[PDB]
């Protein structure tokens, strides 16, 4: 029925940090000006990807309790959650942050950057599937924190410490569903569906990067070596 | 490792 004062505090801290994330206008304006070529389209996606990485780290550092974790575990979580958090934020940018005209041109650019349909089709399918949920800013922020604070990432030394940080967030999210959608008890279940849908991108993204060869314009060592 | 380590540890 109501969030406890402690849950309200946790939500406020997540919301404040999430609302501060921004994709700069300098990047967004390039979508309407740059040449419509595979090389220029991919350069825009490179700029977006680097902004996604910087935003992910700044959001993560501010997550309540993240600073209390073992330093190596902090890195393991960032590395492990990077793809999922990037795909989740890219869905928010595409569906909510960009005006219709910018999103139509961004899609045009994504589809003409020389990337195989094998990786482009699941991306727009995910954007549509998440778009159906009409997710609030609170749901986007909590889902992002939940993805980042996943205790089953590779090479975490103290998983129980991560579990203690992730569990209050899942509790707040389910309570928010009960408060905002009391007639729809399957709403939290629908949000969980997006978590597993996000997990499938771990392999799709890794296969995508491996499909681009060293001499190709798409090979971007700054981003690709985060996973190599 | 390099990039994620720098971004986390910087102020
Ligand atoms: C912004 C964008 C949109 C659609 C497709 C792509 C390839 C991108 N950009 C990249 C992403 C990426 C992301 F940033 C968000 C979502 C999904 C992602 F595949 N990952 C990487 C890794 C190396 C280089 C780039 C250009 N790149």
């Amino acid at each position: 029925m109501e969030l406890t004062p402690d849950q309200q505090t946790l939500l406020h801290f997540i919301m404040d940090s999430y609302n501060k994330q921004r994709m700069p206008q300098e990047i967004t304006n390039k979508i309407l000006k740059e040449a419509f070529s595979a090389e220029e389209n991919f350069l825009i996606l490179t700029e977006m990807a680097t902004n996604h990485v910087q935003v992910l780290v700044e959001f993560t550092k501010k997550l309540p309790g993240f600073q209390t974790l073992d330093h190596e575990d902090q890195i393991a979580l960032l590395k492990g959650s990077a793809v999922e958090a990037m795909f989740l934020r890219s869905a928010e940018i595409f569906n909510k942050k960009l005006p219709s005209g910018h999103s139509d041109l961004l899609e045009a650019r994504i589809r003409n950057s020389g990337i195989s349909d094998e990786y482009i089709t699941p991306m727009f399918s995910f954007y549509k599937s998440i778009g159906e949920l009409k997710m609030t800013q609170e749901e986007y922020a909590l889902l992002t924190a939940i993805v980042i604070l996943s205790p089953d990432r590779q090479y975490i030394k103290d998983r129980e410490a991560v579990e203690k940080l992730q569990e209050p967030l899942l509790d707040v999210l389910q309570k928010l569903c009960k408060i905002h959608q009391p007639e729809n008890p399957q709403h939290f279940a629908c949000l969980l569906g997006r978590l597993t849908e996000l997990r499938t991108f771990n392999h799709h993204h890794a296969e995508m990067l491996m499909s681009w060869r060293v001499n190709d314009h798409k090979f971007t060592p700054l981003l690709c070596e985060i996973w190599d | 490792h390099q990039l994620l380590r720098y971004l986390l540890d910087k102020d």
